[PDB]
């Protein structure tokens, strides 16, 4: 643009929240489909609908992060993630059913003179690995779902052997994208990738995507966010240098199905 | 003036990720900040100020 | 004012 | 030499008017007519040579 | 099109009935009030009706200036314990009992305000001295404005806010106020508090008065007497006397049975027994 | 400005008048007009959500 | 209707609920105005409401309370009484603005053979006295709003005595509204009467009415609902009759304004 | 004049 | 007085 | 400009001066009014005026101030800074009567690597406070 617009300026409004960057290096909208509400056609429960809007279609930042020479990477699920996150968190657990997009905002600035590059992977049933090498397909409902904090990647698999009261929980090896597959084929999923000398954000625009139309967020998570560093963290010449990530995500065109008591899960 | 039933709320300002430097770069340093009225904003009942006075 | 003005 | 104008009614109990007659030649005798015309702040708060596009870069 | 003064429906005659309407009966429970008119339960001849509702509009009820306070001041000369007195009161309808009672036949109410000052002035001291005619002011001091400290201090200049300056012996003074409130209509009754107690913060903070909304409403009426005080010591009372002109009222409600107690609706004891003895087969 | 209408006369001596000026420009000003319209009770004596016939019965 | 239909038969449908009346005495419509949302004429915040439609205007039915022959009275505030009923009362906690009309359907049933009147009466702006003599308007917060349960009137006036360490709250007699007003006028506000030989309930359909578009509903009750034994219970001979009086209530046409973090209240 | 005084 | 009489 | 042109680089030019710059934040012209001469409604001496034109209407140089971490600031007042300023001061002081505006350019470079702020004001009957 002549008149002064940009690739890489970007101000994104939902709800009560504006986001602006600088840095971008465009947007990503997974699939090429922007999230949208459940069609008659394809409609299944005949309840009507509750949809929070704005109350819930808002962005939410999650606990910021720390990126370091040492990471291996860092996961999270959705809606799970969300689950404590206003009213979405509230709307989510008092019905049934309930189906969601979001707009996923990464967020990591650094200098000039720092170097390094980030994966941003969205990754739909990002099912797994778990940590046991007797007994399969075991990890802990509890184990599986940090919520809002999320989980890490590790360089080594160490199998958990304490068998008499197992640690029951994920062991994800990076470079196998914690699900046996290897890492260099994770960008045939929805991605971008954060290089510190061209960009200080990613941004995806991820649709609802499940073979249901809509379904029990309590028990399932739809999307995997993994963040991945594919060129390691440096700058200057300090042995240790740091810097923060932040996460920000937005429900999208959000709508729930099954009205009763509230869900008081064992998160414990 | 100071008023519960009128209060109008809390502003804040947080680092959402950190200020970030090179070095031979200073670490520290200041932010000034502005208010303005909006075109749709407006006053009324005319009074006398607080802000000045003439103590004898 | 014709109207507005009555008269007697 | 009658001049009616309308008030803007606040709490109401058609258009109303109010009266007014010049009694005096010189015009500094004259009441305030409160009917005053607003302007756009623009010259205080965007004094800039080139105008400025609100959804576009101020800088570029 | 009906107006207040239109003349009441006329009665029309009615005859002797056999039938199935019924009218005389009806069932409270729903709510309503049965509609009935003389010619329903007995035979009415026809009566052509002029008797108007023109005096009890809700305009014509309230179209009356009704004293709601008294102000004392006095013009005596200021000395080291005690000072030349001015006065100061917070605007309200509820220092006296007679127009409250009766905006309180209504939930809320909109109107325009007219104030007339009645002033009236004597000599305290079996003196003989004299006192030459005195010019009260009349300071509308709004919520937030430099309240006045002494009879003379910087305050009575007025620059922005509204005075009256009365001269002893003329008209009663009189001033129009719009419709000032803060809200789309004035409450007469507020069902809540203007803080909410939050767990997290401290008890003390979290308090407030029931149904107190802002602590300072329409801020206060100073008076003072202008005049350089007279070795003679005249005391002055500036009566204040509201009315609502151009009013609207909504939401009806039973009307004051007990005395009043405070700005509240607070009853005091040993005031609650207002009927009297009467038997129930005595006419 | 003036404005002319009728008084409904009540111990008498064609229709007669007074007149209105309004002097102020502040409609808070003007003296209270007392030309005021009546309303229809239904609203508290008859809030009821089925329309109630006075000769059938209240309830059926 | 010669094709079945009457006043005494009702069905009420709010969200996913449902009831039923074969004994009504019609229902009324305060001021004869139904609830609406907030037309832009009138509006007064700028940002973009929350509407939780059926998530929030269904039937929410209260604690059921127990009429006796000694019973005097029993009350409740709205929003209040609605505080923590399901995604209402989040909605409500939520935002800082919020306006609500509702459906009060009142329940109580009993035999041919009891008798007794209940007047159901609702009040704008129900401000009640407190029990105390010697200093007004000076119930407390937590005293004020008894939430779900709510407060019952007294017969007897009877004064907060302990200046050291005061009750704070109200002491509402019976024939007084517990405000200072002739109980036998209450009529001139929306009611309905529960006479036992000819109905088992009550509806009132209340608008949200204030001084004001929309307001605090934390700080601030648009309505009480005032219940009073007209004429008191009996039964056959029994001394001690007891029979139970359910109260249901829906939020209608409910929005709200100005989002953030969630208001916790001290109640007790 | 005839408008403006009006009439009621 | 048709003239003027202005009216605003 | 999709040709090349930008906010942050301009050329002026007044008579035999001209000034270039990079690195702009764009012109303010005060209360939206450009500089004038004086209309003849609005005239009040009746003699014919002289005017200076490209001989005084230039870039006139002051001399340079030094900014450090205890400076508190710098003031000067129009025309008084330009009184022996060329035959712009000339002008000024055979003349009982003068009007004029101005354009004021303030330069101040550094580095990527430095930081401050600096408020420029242009104060109508800038009045000061006395010592006494
Ligand atoms: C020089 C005289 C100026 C006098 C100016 C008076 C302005 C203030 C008007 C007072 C408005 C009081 C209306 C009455 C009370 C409210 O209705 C209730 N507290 C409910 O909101
Ligand atoms: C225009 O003014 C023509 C109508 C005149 C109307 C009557 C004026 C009332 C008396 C005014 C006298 C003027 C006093 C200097
Ligand atoms: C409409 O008003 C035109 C006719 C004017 C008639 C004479 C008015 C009498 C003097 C009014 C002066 C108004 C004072 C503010």
């Amino acid at each position: 643009e002549a008149c002064g617009y940009s690739d890489r300026v970007l101000q994104l409004t939902l709800g009560n929240s504006t986001i602006t960057t600088q840095e971008a290096a465009n947007s990503v909208v997974a699939y090429g489909r922007w999230p949208e509400y459940l069609r008659d056609s394809e409609a299944n429960p005949v309840d009507q609908p509750t949809e929070p809007d704005v109350a819930a279609c808002r962005f939410y930042t999650l606990d910021t992060v720390s990126w370091t020479k040492e990471s291996r990477g860092w996961w999270w699920k959705l809606p799970d993630a969300l689950r404590d996150m206003g009213l979405f968190g509230q709307n989510m657990y008092y019905h049934y059913l309930g189906r969601s997009g979001y707009t996923v905002h990464v967020q990591c600035n650094a200098s000039k003179f720092h170097q390094g590059a980030l994966g941003v992977f969205a990754v739909p049933e990002m099912c797994l690995a778990g940590d046991s090498n007797t007994t399969t397909m075991h990890t802990s409902y509890q184990n599986a779902n940090p919520g809002e904090k999320g989980g890490t990647f590790t360089g080594t698999f160490t199998p958990d052997n304490n068998q008499t009261s197992p640690a029951r929980r994920f062991c994800p090896v990076d470079y196998l994208l914690g699900n046996g597959t290897l890492l260099g084929n994770a960008f045939v999923f929805p991605h971008q990738i954060i290089n510190l000398r061209t960009n200080n954000c990613a941004t995806l625009v991820l649709p609802y995507v499940n073979s249901l139309s809509i379904d029990s967020m309590v028990k399932h998570n739809n999307w995997g966010i993994a963040i991945l560093p594919l060129a390691p963290l440096n700058f200057a010449s300090e042995s240790s240098p740091e810097i923060p990530i932040t996460l920000t995500i937005a429900p999208m065109c959000c709508e729930f199905n099954g009205l009763r008591n509230i869900t008081l899960p064992r998160l414990q | 003036i100071d008023d519960s039933f009128t209060e109008g709320g809390y502003i804040s300002v947080f680092y959402q990720t950190r200020i970030v430097v090179p070095l031979s770069t200073p670490r520290e340093m200041d932010i000034l900040g502005f208010v303005s009225a909006c075109n749709d904003f407006s006053v009324r009942l005319l009074r006398d100020t607080t802000h000045i006075e003439q103590k004898a | 004012a014709a109207a507005a003005s009555s008269s007697t | 030499g009658a001049q009616v104008s309308s008030q803007k009614v606040g709490a109401h109990e058609s258009t109303i008017n109010y009266t007014t007659i010049n009694y005096y030649r010189d015009s500094a005798s004259n009441a305030a007519s409160k009917q005053d015309f607003s302007q756009d702040p623009s010259k205080f708060t965007e004094p800039i040579k080139d105008v400025l596009i609100k959804t576009a870069p101020m800088l570029n | 099109a009906a107006t207040s003064r239109d003349a009441l429906p006329n009665t029309e005659a009615s005859g002797p009935t056999h039938s199935k309407e019924i009218p005389a009966l009806t069932a409270v429970e729903t709510g309503a009030t049965n509609p009935l008119v003389p010619s329903d339960t007995v035979q009415t001849r026809h009566v052509v009706q002029h008797r108007s509702r023109s005096e009890s509009s809700i305009e014509s009820f309230f179209a009356r200036g009704a004293c709601v306070t008294i102000m004392t001041v006095d013009n005596s000369a200021s000395t080291t314990n005690k000072d030349k007195l001015f006065a100061v009161w917070k605007i309200t309808y509820k220092d006296t009992v007679q127009l409250r009672r009766k905006l309180e036949f209504f939930t809320y109410s909109r109107f325009d305000m007219e104030l007339t000052f009645v002033v009236t002035a004597n000599f305290t001291e079996t003196n003989n001295g004299h006192a030459l005619n005195q010019v009260y002011q009349i300071m509308y001091v709004p919520p937030g404005a430099p309240v006045p400290e002494k009879w003379d201090d910087y305050t009575w200049q007025t620059s922005s806010n509204p005075s009256i300056f009365y001269t002893y012996g003329t008209a009663p003074a009189r001033i129009s106020v719009p419709y000032v409130g803060i809200s789309n209509a004035y409450s007469h009754f507020y069902d809540g508090f203007s803080k909410v107690p939050l767990k997290d913060q401290s008890a003390a903070l979290g308090d407030s008065l029931y149904g107190a909304a802002s602590l300072n409403d329409f801020g206060i009426l100073a008076v003072r007497v202008v005049n350089d005080h007279n070795p003679t010591k005249v005391t002055s009372k500036i009566r204040v006397y509201l009315k609502p002109k151009h009013i609207r009222v909504w939401c009806p409600r039973p009307p004051r049975a007990v005395a009043y107690y405070g700005p509240g609706v607070d009853y005091k004891d040993g005031t609650l027994t207002p009927l009297s003895t009467k038997d129930l087969t005595t006419y």
